[PDB]
């Protein structure tokens, strides 16, 4: 399962 | 008998050319099972192993969702990277991320991973405690103080110790013959008379899963790092692996040398000797 | 930035026996950047029907690709791998050795 979260650096 | 699931993403900007290319691959142990490609026609997360194909249209929809959205997030995380490093819009740049999770024999979580790399060098990584970061340089320390203020490690830790581990246990059952076979290495030696006072013994280890295999040489029981050549374990193409190790030996003393293949599909380690 | 020079292995999937069908592989590992060129050569002439694995990378963030095509080995024909990368000042040819 791909990681849900998508944060930005 | 612990296992692993890993996911490797690569954003490569192409200035002047298109939007940034995004490739992404998923593995259970050494077996890739999915991939996605921003240059691909389908624009879907795709299957690359039999045991994943047996997964609902529910799955492929949701997996295509998250990969398509890491796609877009990492495109902006490249734009941010430039402003951080004051970098020319001209240059191609690589942003890789790696996230995953280990289970043990039982199925309990063992370790989580989540991390980045800008242009080949570490950027940021989640430490083992799942509650703190490792900021490679000073730009990464901007991200660090920000991902800390935003309790981003908390959010990762809920995928890592939860959802990730589940998919691993699942994949490990749906495909319990691909992923839980340990195919043992096939062994044989070869002998090439080089000069007329030397010879080469090559120790072959072919057809094995998983990749982890140890091959050492011994002149009279003592291990020999000396006149030896040891090629990296390499893929055969069909999921088996091959490695070889070889030694230059004085001509005549072929059987002073023993080869030691230690793989996990082998009950005991293998000793090998020349013998025509 | 990090530029890392590619390592090339040329081999075959099974032990090579002439007239018996096989696969020629070219395994390029440990390079960076990802953009790389890999041609499989039959007698100095370039094979076209050449497939390759999806871009992956090792824990040190350097990439690996397995280019592969089908081949029926013989004792006279010569196979090689032509790899070209930014870190190569000129393209690098690695001949297929039957026992390597």
């Amino acid at each position: 399962l791909y990681l849900p979260v998508r944060v930005l650096i | 008998g612990s296992h692993s699931m890993r996911y490797f993403s690569t954003s490569v900007s192409r200035p002047g050319r298109g939007e940034p290319r995004f490739i992404a691959v998923g593995y259970v142990d050494d077996t890739q099972f999915v991939r996605f490609d921003s240059d691909a026609a389908s624009q879907r997360m795709e299957p690359r192993a039999p045991w994943i194909e047996q997964e609902g249209p529910e799955y492929w929809d949701e997996e295509t969702g998250k990969v398509k959205a890491h796609s877009q997030t990492d495109r902006e995380n490249l734009r941010i990277a430039l402003r951080y490093y004051n970098q020319s819009e001209a240059g191609s740049h690589t942003l890789q991320m790696m996230f995953g999770c280990d289970v043990g024999s039982d199925g309990r979580f063992l370790r989580g991973y989540h991390q980045y790399a800008y242009d080949g060098k570490d950027y940021i990584a989640l430490k083992e405690d799942l509650r703190s970061w490792t900021a490679a340089d000073m730009a990464a320390q901007i991200t660090k103080r920000k991902w800390e203020a935003a309790h981003v490690a908390e959010q990762q830790r809920a995928y890592l110790e939860g959802t990730c581990v589940d998919g691993l246990r699942r994949y490990l059952e749906n495909g319990k013959e691909t992923l839980q076979r340990t195919d043992p290495p096939k062994t044989h030696m070869t002998h090439h008379p080089i000069s007329d006072h030397e010879a080469t013994l090559r120790c072959w280890a072919l057809g094995f899963y998983p990749a982890e295999i140890t091959l050492t040489w011994q002149r009279d029981g003592e291990d020999q790092t000396q006149d030896t050549e040891l090629v990296e374990t390499r893929p055969a193409g069909d999921g088996t692996f091959q490695k070889w190790a070889a030694v230059v030996v004085p001509s005549g003393e072929e059987q002073r040398y023993t080869c030691h293949v230690q793989h996990e599909g082998l009950p005991k380690p293998l000793t090998l000797r020349w013998e025509p | 930035m990090i530029q890392r020079t590619p390592k090339i292995q040329v081999y075959s999937r099974h032990p090579a026996e002439n007239g018996k069908s096989n696969f020629l592989n070219c395994y390029v590992s440990g390079f960076h950047p990802s953009d790389i060129e890999v041609d499989l050569l039959k007698n100095g002439e370039r094979i076209e029907k050449v497939e390759h694995s999806d871009l992956s990378f090792s824990k040190d963030w350097s990439f690996y690709l397995l280019y592969y095509t089908e081949f029926t080995p013989t004792e006279k024909d010569e196979y090689a791998c032509r790899v070209n990368h930014v870190t190569l000042s000129q393209p690098k040819i690695v001949k297929w050795d039957r026992d390597m």
